[PDB]
RNA sequence: UGGAGAGUUUGAUCCUGGCUCAGGGUGAACGCUGGCGGCGUGCCUAAGACAUGCAAGUCGUGCGGGCCGCGGGGUUUUACUCCGUGGUCAGCGGCGGACGGGUGAGUAACGCGUGGGUGACCUACCCGGAAGAGGGGGACAACCCGGGGAAACUCGGGCUAAUCCCCCAUGUGGACCCGCCCCUUGGGGUGUGUCCAAAGGGCUUUGCCCGCUUCCGGAUGGGCCCGCGUCCCAUCAGCUAGUUGGUGGGGUAAUGGCCCACCAAGGCGACGACGGGUAGCCGGUCUGAGAGGAUGGCCGGCCACAGGGGCACUGAGACACGGGCCCCACUCCUACGGGAGGCAGCAGUUAGGAAUCUUCCGCAAUGGGCGCAAGCCUGACGGAGCGACGCCGCUUGGAGGAAGAAGCCCUUCGGGGUGUAAACUCCUGAACCCGGGACGAAACCCCCGACGAGGGGACUGACGGUACCGGGGUAAUAGCGCCGGCCAACUCCGUGCCAGCAGCCGCGGUAAUACGGAGGGCGCGAGCGUUACCCGGAUUCACUGGGCGUAAAGGGCGUGUAGGCGGCCUGGGGCGUCCCAUGUGAA
């Protein structure tokens, strides 16, 4: 079985090509608690038809690029952009931690 | 190829052969493909040969060649024997 | 022996009688009766309040030297019987009860267990027909342990076995004195052993 | 079939808390000691340097020769010349040299583990099935002739065979473009066009054996991709320009920025990017009651590496440890121009080090390469050798033997200890001697049958005159540590805060069970101590399993970003969670 995926496109910024955000829960092996954990993949889109904010299958696949290895398999869920905000934000954060502040 | 052939296995001065298929490429004592029988050349018990004709039968028709000695145990044991 | 040496003198620091030196132990000479302290010099004094440890050590020496047995064989031993599924107190003294050279002291081949180590070692003794010359060697039970067909009439086993006429054996035991042979009939219920000590013990020495 | 605790803060106490011990482990080393055997195991340091020998070849049943012999021919004889046969050498050619063997330097990576994918692929030798080999042509070594170099070696000229090279044919079939059908990433059909085959050898010679060609399948081996797992530092916080994606090329067995041109401006990071440190990964090992911790040494699997750095050739496979080229560092040769090397193969030497083995035997067995076979090669391997380095088995005797020698040691001067220990009586009989003496080995091969199944026969042992069996037969090594508490075991003398001990607590300042010796005692025993390291006791990083008023620990206070967490009722989904089946979990 190639091994299938669901995520949130969170990138349109490339020529047939998107980011997709796939998350994953799963026990911790030592502290029990459930634990969320995610990581992005760059899915093959070559009717540039998948838009920001869709929830897509996304599955395993002969490779097209460096980091292309999958391809956007249907639409699950069309649009929905707090996903999107959320991982929009997390990324704003980063701007803060480093070595001053202020308004900055 | 793929060889049917003894496999070293007893102890100093204490030989027990696994019969084994495998890649005549592995050493002699390395990873086999499957175990399909044991010699005990002392004759220590009255179990000291053992093969299992079918699977014999079955690596030969895919082209395994045993060797020498294999062949002599594996005939021993009727995998030859067609009547 | 495999200690070899004073054995009388460990007879009297256990201060039970032992009988690993034979017959002497039945006479009125056996140290035990009449001088029945410790060895050494200060062996007749006032005797301070013993230690846990010390009475859980004793009562392992207690147990081994009555075998003869060394200390690396006689744990190795224990824990076999530890591993071991059952009880694992008295399925220790099953065990040291089925070393060939007990055995032969127990069907009275030897008056005790060192002369009866001898004469296994010197290949005196059958199990089974053939020779066994090992004194650790396992008896199982169907085992038959006979006295070595041209060993037979030594003027040592010739005198023993006839000291054996009429006497008896213990219950895991046959005997039969005609042609010297005797059986192995079943490892000994606990309750067969006298034994002088509380095997109970020498299992909580060795898990300290 | 599974969990023990103790010593040490005080005049005493309870608690917190660290330190220490007892347990297990070892590729060990050091000290004292050291008898036999089986089986394991043995450079942890310099992936430093290496003398010498041996370590990958084989095939005359692919081919033609040179050299040294012998024999038979053509002639009336010689000369010249033809044929056969023995040895030998390399050459051309095939297959192997990509396995086997060594090491862990680098590597934190799809390297490894685990589970998947390949409609994106390869696979020599092997097995199965289908079909085929008809003509013709060429060259280069060998050899012959010359040159150059000191040498390693090298240049030119001429001849020639082949299972070496090529051209035409045959087209089962296949490859490629275009189309069409079914499939659905580049899977399977089909039509036209184009393109593509082959090698001969041996005979117990017409018909067998060994080869050759194309295609389809199997089997084995592999490439590549993906999910997930894989150490320490955040006193490393930002990183990236083939960077990220596109189009089209190149390249490959094949996907891919793998590479290139052009275009878009992406990609990554607090779920730890980038950087630094360290490290081969796993099966497993050790420890632990478990959960954990520690580790990757023998063996097995993967990876990587072959003095250091690049590189491609050949080929089914290599970017090749005993192949090629270049650069660097060493050593050697040197006629000063130039050359030759590469033990991390087996042994062995030297250096470093606390420390790590024989320049052994054998191809008898198993296994590998080539050969139809006979066979050849095989420091793989099977054995032997050294070291108590580990494990296991075994011996230094057994039974009797005093109211209880002698010496030594205490003493309350009576005694008490060493002590059934010795002497001694009898008994057995490790060592040693004599004799027999293996298993491992039945195949290849030859005969019968049919080169099949089946039967018959012969050959072969390094270990080794060993194992073991039988006959003789001698009383035949004991050491080391410890005795204040924890911790089993106390007396005398010497010593005087000295000499010394000491794991921790603490001993010794003239009556020391703590130092040194003696007698005795305890524990182990061919071994016993020491050091070093690991887990343990350590719920002392606490998930199981801890804490923070005063013991160490609440942020000076808020705000509220990420994140964590979330009241009662109904319904859907079924991610978490649970269940059954199944595959995997090699040895
Ligand atoms: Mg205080
Ligand atoms: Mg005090
Ligand atoms: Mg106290
Ligand atoms: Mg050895
Ligand atoms: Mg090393
Ligand atoms: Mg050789
Ligand atoms: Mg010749
Ligand atoms: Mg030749
Ligand atoms: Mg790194
Ligand atoms: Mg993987
Ligand atoms: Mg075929
Ligand atoms: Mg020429
Ligand atoms: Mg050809
Ligand atoms: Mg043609
Ligand atoms: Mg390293
Ligand atoms: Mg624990
Ligand atoms: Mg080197
Ligand atoms: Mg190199
Ligand atoms: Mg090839
Ligand atoms: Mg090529
Ligand atoms: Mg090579
Ligand atoms: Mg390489
Ligand atoms: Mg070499
Ligand atoms: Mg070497
Ligand atoms: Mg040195
Ligand atoms: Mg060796
Ligand atoms: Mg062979
Ligand atoms: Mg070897
Ligand atoms: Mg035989
Ligand atoms: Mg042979
Ligand atoms: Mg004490
Ligand atoms: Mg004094
Ligand atoms: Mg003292
Ligand atoms: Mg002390
Ligand atoms: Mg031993
Ligand atoms: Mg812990
Ligand atoms: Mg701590
Ligand atoms: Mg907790
Ligand atoms: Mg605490
Ligand atoms: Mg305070
Ligand atoms: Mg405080
Ligand atoms: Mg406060
Ligand atoms: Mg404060
Ligand atoms: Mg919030
Ligand atoms: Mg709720
Ligand atoms: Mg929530
Ligand atoms: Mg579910
Ligand atoms: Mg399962
Ligand atoms: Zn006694």
């Amino acid at each position: 079985p190639k091994k299938v995926l669901t995520g949130v496109v969170v990138s349109d910024k490339m020529q047939k090509t998107v980011t997709v955000l796939v998350e994953r829960q799963f026990p911790h092996p030592l502290y029990g608690k459930v634990i969320k954990r995610s990581k992005k993949y760059l899915a093959h889109d070559p009717e540039e038809k998948y838009k920001l904010g869709d929830v897509v299958e996304i599955i395993e696949s002969r490779p097209i690029s460096k980091r292309k290895r999958f391809r956007v398999l249907r639409l699950v869920e069309s649009g929905r952009m707090d996903l999107v905000e959320k991982y929009l934000i997390r990324r704003q954060n980063y701007e803060s931690l480093s070595k001053r502040g202020g308004k900055a | 190829m793929v060889k049917i052939r003894l496999a070293r296995f007893g102890s100093k001065h204490n030989p027990h052969y696994r019969i084994v298929v495998t890649d005549a490429r592995r050493k002699r004592d390395g990873k086999y493909i499957e175990k399909i029988g044991y010699y005990d050349p002392r004759k220590t018990t009255p179990d000291w040969l053992k093969v299992d004709v079918e699977r014999a039968r079955y690596w030969l028709s895919v082209g395994a060649q045993p060797t020498d000695t294999a062949r002599r145990l594996l005939r021993q044991a009727g995998v030859f024997r067609q009547e | 022996g495999r200690y070899i040496g004073p054995v009388c003198r460990l007879c009297r620091r256990e201060g039970v009688k032992l009988y690993l030196k034979g017959e002497r132990c039945y006479s009125p000479k056996c140290a035990m009766e009449r001088r029945p302290y410790p060895p050494g010099q200060h062996g007749q004094k006032r005797a301070r309040r013993p230690s846990d440890y010390a009475v859980r050590l004793r009562e392992k020496q207690k147990l081994r030297r009555i075998y003869g047995i060394s200390e690396r064989q006689f744990r190795n031993l224990f824990e076999e019987a530890s591993k071991k599924k059952g009880v694992t107190g008295s399925v220790f003294l099953g065990l040291l009860e089925s070393r060939l050279d007990n055995v032969v002291y127990r069907l009275g081949f030897a008056v005790s267990r060192r002369q009866a180590r001898q004469l296994v070692r010197h290949g005196h003794i059958t199990v089974n027909g053939r020779r066994v010359d090992l004194p650790s060697y396992r008896v199982r039970p169907g085992d038959e342990i006979a006295v070595a067909e041209k060993s037979r009439n030594l003027e040592l086993i010739r005198q023993n076995l006839e000291a054996m006429k009429g006497r008896k054996v213990g219950p895991w035991l046959s005997l039969d004195v005609e042609g010297m042979k005797g059986k192995f009939l079943r490892l000994p219920d606990r309750e067969d052993l006298a034994l002088p000590v509380n095997e109970q013990l020498v299992i909580e020495f060795y898990s300290r």
